[PDB]
């Protein structure tokens, strides 16, 4: 239905061990499709999904050019940041960036993003209107004044609504077989006794794509949050995802509990009940 | 399609 | 501002003794990005372990997938060893086929 494209970059300084390492990765929804690593031998933006290899030679030259320029920009920004926070040149610092867009089922613009984080904390973010900045602290406030005066957001806006959307649209078509598929979860419930009085019920969801899913426990058809354990959705490594939800229950009361599985690959949500 | 990231903080 | 890694050790497919599978170690929610992740077989480091490209979540916390092709058995005990600036010592998480 709705689709996203995101680019995530990480610049990490390592004083005494040469210049900062720069790593950038690109995603369409939950599928990685490109990478660039400043420490790799190739010095090129590399394919990471089969369907991105159908882009011609000029795409790889242009994209390599872009990712290398961002690599240089964020090396400078690491130096500007030290000065703004009055930090020592000897310590290791991190500059992260994310940018990208959201499109509807019609392949039309919904939302745009362009944001930084310094040492794992919000630095500056482009607001939803694509005309203003959310600066988090005093240092980011200096950048905000600089970027607003120079009308920099118009360049972000022209990218996010244009180039970003066109690329996302072209990728969805070229990788249709992969990106526009829905792999519903394969579900099951397991039972694990604790004591003579307690047991754990674990509701599993496996082999699903996209990553978004909701697992809920209910007792007697009433929502249950107490005695619940939910693991983070995790990648299987084959392009699909996994998740589980567990509840600690009194012995003999197992069947009063139900697991509710919500996934866009499902025609209806699934309800699971322990059936020995 | 990547963006041109050229502005400084 | 330093966050400790969450760790999950699990197989790609439901484990069957004598069948090829993939052993995974998912580290997430950590900062800074430098991290040491090994997959162990009976307490010994597995040699050919691949990892995913450094990426991150909405809250800016990093995640990585470390994986190796393996064939589980009844005897063989698998684990993941993780070291990070936030950890006073490497954390060992045993592979539990029911988790």
């Amino acid at each position: 239905g709705s689709h996203s494209m995101r680019y995530f970059s990480t610049s990490v300084s390592r004083p005494g061990r040469g210049e900062p390492r720069f790593i950038a990765v690109g995603y369409v929804d939950d599928t990685q499709f490109v990478r660039f690593d400043s420490d790799a031998a190739s010095q090129r933006m590399e394919p990471r999904a089969p369907w991105i290899e159908q882009e011609g030679p000029e795409y790889w030259d242009e994209e390599t050019g872009k990712v290398k320029a961002h690599s240089q920009t964020d090396r400078e920004n690491l130096r500007i940041a030290l000065r703004y926070y009055n930090q020592s040149e000897a310590g290791s610092h991190t500059l992260q960036m994310m940018f990208g867009c959201d499109v509807g089922s019609d392949g039309r613009f919904l939302r745009g993003y362009h944001q930084y984080a310094y040492d794992g904390k919000d630095y500056i973010a482009l607001k939803e209107d694509l005309r203003s900045w959310t600066a988090a602290d005093m240092a980011a406030q200096i950048t905000k004044r600089k970027w607003e005066a120079a009308h920099v957001a118009e360049q972000q806006r022209a990218y996010l609504e244009g180039t970003c959307v066109d690329g996302l649209r072209r990728y969805l078509e070229n990788g249709k077989e992969t990106l526009q598929r829905t792999d519903p979860p394969k579900t099951h419930m397991t039972h694990h006794p604790i004591s003579d009085h307690e047991a754990t019920l674990r509701c599993w969801a496996l082999g699903f794509y996209p990553a978004e899913i909701t697992l809920t426990w209910q007792r007697d058809g009433e929502d249950q949050t107490q005695d619940t354990e939910l693991v983070e959705t995790r990648p299987a490594g084959d392009g699909t995802f996994q998740k589980w939800a567990a509840v600690v229950v009194p012995s003999g009361e197992e069947q009063r509990y139900t697991c509710h599985v919500q996934h866009e690959g499902l025609p209806k949500p699934l309800t699971l009940r322990w059936e020995p | 399609t990547y963006q041109w990231v050229l502005k400084n903080l | 501002i330093q966050r400790t890694p969450k760790i999950q050790v699990y197989s790609r497919h439901p484990a069957e003794n004598g069948k090829s599978n993939f052993l995974n170690c998912y580290v997430s929610g950590f900062h800074p990005s430098d991290i040491e992740v090994d997959l162990l077989k009976n307490g010994e480091r597995i040699e050919k372990v691949e990892h995913s490209d450094l990426s991150f979540s909405k809250d800016w916390s990093f995640y990585l997938l470390y994986y190796t092709e393996f064939t589980p058995t009844e005897k063989d005990e698998y684990a993941c060893r993780v070291n990070h600036v936030t950890l006073s010592q490497p954390k060992i998480v045993k592979w539990d086929r029911d988790m």
